[PDB]
């Protein structure tokens, strides 16, 4: 409840969140982790869970800072990238799924996380 | 412990046919908690979906699903996300809660469920609503109104023939009228998840709405039977059913949607409805908005 009000007192919520947890702040809690068969393709964002054995799947709205904080999404189309879909997070980064999504981008040709699955 | 590997327990006809007074519910493991891997409501909804996987649910294209009481204290909606994982990709999920929240539904409506205006008929109703004042137990356990009045009217007017409902009840959060409406479906039960077996919570299931009385039910007596069943039935907390999720997703049955007048509903149609092989409703575009009440 503190970090969410923190990103409402600045013009750059992404930087405000990342600076907070990078300085030791507690990541946003209550992301909706799903129980999945770890037999998915492993892509970043998918209509159904696609976690591999090295991933965990989250409900998309719950790992989106703009959804969680009820602020305007930065996408020029206005539609959220995660909401209504499932997001795969590397298992070693489940401590901060919201921070992970703000810090990484899916390969626009390859659909996998750049640096976490993309081989291009 | 085979029952530990099932998603939960469903009320058997053995207890449906009893004739007893309404007694207090006394569970041996009351309010015990099982550690989760993950919100408990993730396992609760998945186990509900697993049981519905064994029911004759109608599963059409553009399936219309409304999910009441989808929010939580934390402002998130684990059950809605499980419904997204479970349902077909082209299913339309509308959810609602008194309090603000964010979810993976297609449409999210804030406010009292009475403000939710369903313009057309839907295929599946999931309710997890529960009024906090139900905890103020005073002088005998009587039938409740609250959101049950809205849900009963919804079943009679805004539920497709062939559609189904799953409505959360507890020892003290229940409705005579809703139990009696279960007699207008091809089949009904109360399902209790193993993940929350230590609660008097149960999901009252109506499978395949027929719009006509198939079973005459004394709703007050039937709740007394439900409590009789819970008081007589050991239920161990478990999530073993969630170990193998290879077949968790709802079967893509491609159930057809047909428009028929009441006069044309013969024995064939009723049979198809009762087998989960047919829906009768409009096939326009779904319009579900928030109404401004007086
Ligand atoms: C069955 N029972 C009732 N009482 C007495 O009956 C009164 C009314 O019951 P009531 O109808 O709430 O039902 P229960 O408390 O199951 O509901 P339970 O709370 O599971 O669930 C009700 C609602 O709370 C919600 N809820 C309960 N726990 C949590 C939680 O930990 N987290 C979240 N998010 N929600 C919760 C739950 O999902 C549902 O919406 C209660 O105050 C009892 O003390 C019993 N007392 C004893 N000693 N032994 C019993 O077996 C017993
Ligand atoms: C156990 S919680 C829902 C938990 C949620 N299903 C999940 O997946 O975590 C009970 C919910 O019922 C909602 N509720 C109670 N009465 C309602 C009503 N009349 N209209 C809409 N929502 C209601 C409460 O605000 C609360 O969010
Ligand atoms: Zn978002
Ligand atoms: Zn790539």
């Amino acid at each position: 409840s503190s970090v969410l009000s923190l990103v409402n007192f600045t013009v750059d919520p992404q930087k405000a969140y990342l600076d907070f947890v990078n300085a030791g702040g507690a990541p946003l809690t209550n992301c909706v982790k799903m129980l999945t068969p770890k037999t998915g393709t492993g892509i970043a964002i998918s209509v159904k869970p696609e976690s591999t054995a090295d991933q965990e799947t989250y409900g998309g709205a719950s790992v989106c800072l703009y959804c969680r904080a009820h602020i305007e999404h930065p996408d020029v189309s206005g539609v959220c990238k995660y909401k209504g879909k499932f997001v795969q997070i590397p298992a070693q980064c489940v401590r901060d799924p919201v921070g992970f999504c703000l810090s990484n981008t899916p390969c626009n040709v390859c659909q996998y996380w750049i640096g976490y699955g993309c081989n291009c | 412990a085979s029952a530990d590997w099932k998603p939960g327990h469903a009320m058997p006809s053995l207890f449906k046919v009893q004739n007893v007074n309404l007694e207090r519910c006394e569970l041996a493991n009351y309010k015990q908690s099982i550690p989760m891997p993950v919100h408990m409501n993730i396992a609760k909804y998945m186990q509900l979906c697993q049981y519905l996987n064994t029911c004759t649910l109608a599963v059409p294209a553009n399936m219309r699903v409304i999910h009441f009481g989808a929010g939580s204290d934390k402002g998130i909606a684990p059950g809605t996300s499980v419904l997204r994982q479970w349902l077909p990709t082209d299913a339309i999920i509308i959810d609602n809660d008194l309090n603000e929240f964010v979810s993976d539904a297609d449409i999210t409506l804030f406010g009292d469920c009475v403000t939710v205006r369903v313009g057309q008929q839907v295929d599946l109703v999931i309710s997890d609503m529960y009024d906090p004042t139900t905890k103020n137990v005073t002088g005998s356990n009587e039938s409740k109104a609250l959101f049950f009045t809205y849900l009963c009217n919804l079943i009679n007017n805004n539920l497709a023939l062939g559609g189904s409902v799953a409505i959360k009840i507890t020892e003290h959060s229940w409705s005579v009228e809703l139990y009696e409406l279960m007699g207008k479906f091809a089949w009904w039960t109360v399902f209790c998840t193993n993940a929350n077996a230590s609660s008097s919570e149960g999901f009252l299931l109506g499978i395949n709405y027929l719009g006509t009385i198939k079973e005459n039910i004394d709703g007050g007596a039937m709740h007394a039977n439900y409590i009789f069943w819970r008081n007589s039935t050991p239920m161990n907390l478990s999530t073993y059913s969630l170990f193998d999720l290879s077949k968790f997703q709802l079967k893509l049955k491609g159930t057809p949607v047909l428009q028929l007048k009441e006069s044309q509903i013969n024995e064939l149609v009723i049979s198809l409805l009762s087998q989960g092989k047919l829906l009768i409703r409009d096939n326009d575009t779904l319009s579900v908005s928030t109404d401004v009440l007086v």
